[PDB]
């Protein structure tokens, strides 16, 4: 995998 | 005044961590993604298509004596791994580890990507990453540590993720206890809306620190440590089995292996993530193949300091002090 505000 | 707040792997990988948050009066329980890399909390609503939401805690606001709509305000955010979601604003009281900010932006959403909606043991997101990176407009929201920060003991938390064990979110003091080594603090830059930050070198399998170093960002919302293309291929240099597999994007090598602790400097003081946290998961289960918890920041364009490396620390996010801290666990 998750990768949270691109 | 404080709150802690325990929180738990959502599976076996340790993918994110969640922690209960309660909304409204009186208190709605949301299982939510505590997430330093983005400024919106935003959580399933019984505005949340029904599809959507099937099977996932909601927020109903009009259940709550204290919710108020904000007239006239939206958002929507597109994370790094290509998930999303959209929709309105609420504000209402949220109380986190029995800590409450009476009036905190809630941000309702009327539309989630499928990523959230497969994902049914969380309702949504706290961002504790700064201000400034808000979504809401016209008028952008103040996460609900930043509300709660000037009522705190102190205007900072703490995050303790743990492999497979439940951990522990704090707000408002700094439990050494649960460490075994002092905080070595370094100085944020928030110029991006990140708790950003600079090590001053690395090290694969405990020699020295070198001085390359390290720009990236602390996020307990990214599962993985993810750094560029020359740490991934010093770091698995002499791990033997390791081989890039382009059906799981990412370095995997065989789960027998004695992987190398990776250190990083937090100005002069190390902090080492043990070879163990480096071994994310069997590909499936009984497999004999693993896949790394270090992999490329290629992909995504920044280095981010994700729950693999948070793992082996207490993690201190100061924003009274602007610093972020790491005492070794």
């Amino acid at each position: 995998x998750v990768v949270x505000a691109x | 005044q404080t709150g802690s707040a325990p929180n738990h792997p959502s599976d076996s990988a340790d993918s994110e961590y969640i922690t209960s948050v309660s909304i409204g009066t009186p208190a709605q329980v949301l299982p939510l993604d505590f997430d330093t890399g983005s400024s919106d909390l935003w959580v399933f609503s019984s505005e949340t298509p029904k599809s959507s939401a099937t099977g996932h805690a909601i927020y109903t606001p009009s259940k709550s004596s204290t919710s108020k709509k904000v007239s006239g305000a939206s958002w929507s955010i597109s994370y790094g791994d290509g998930s999303s979601s959209s929709g309105d604003v609420y504000t209402d009281k949220v109380t986190i580890g029995g800590f409450s900010v009476n009036t905190q932006g809630v941000e309702s959403a009327t539309r989630v990507s499928t990523e959230f909606v497969q994902d049914t043991v969380i309702s949504g997101l706290v961002g504790l990453a700064f201000d400034s990176g808000n979504q809401v407009r016209p008028h952008p929201q103040k996460t609900w540590f930043s509300n709660a920060a000037s009522s705190l003991a102190e205007p900072l938390f703490t995050a303790d993720l743990r492999h497979g064990q439940n951990g522990s979110y704090n707000f408002g003091y700094i439990d050494t206890s649960v460490a075994k080594g002092p905080v070595a603090y370094t100085p944020v830059d928030n110029s991006q809306g990140f708790w950003e930050f600079t090590a001053s070198g690395y090290s694969v399998g405990g020699g020295k620190l070198n001085r390359n170093s390290i720009d990236g960002i602390a996020d307990t919302g990214t599962t993985l440590l993810l750094l560029d293309d020359n740490v991934v291929d010093a770091y698995y240099a002499n791990v033997q089995s390791a081989q890039y597999d382009n059906q799981q994007e990412g370095v995997v090598f065989d789960c027998d292996e004695d992987l190398p602790s990776f250190s990083f400097g937090v100005g002069s003081s190390t902090i080492t993530i043990p070879g163990d946290l480096l071994n994310l998961t069997p590909l499936e289960e009984g497999s004999s193949t693993c896949f790394g918890g270090l992999q490329s920041s290629s992909g995504i364009g920044i280095n981010i300091f994700g729950d693999v490396a948070l793992k082996a620390a207490l993690v201190v996010f100061d924003l009274g002090n602007e610093r972020l801290g790491w005492a070794q666990k």
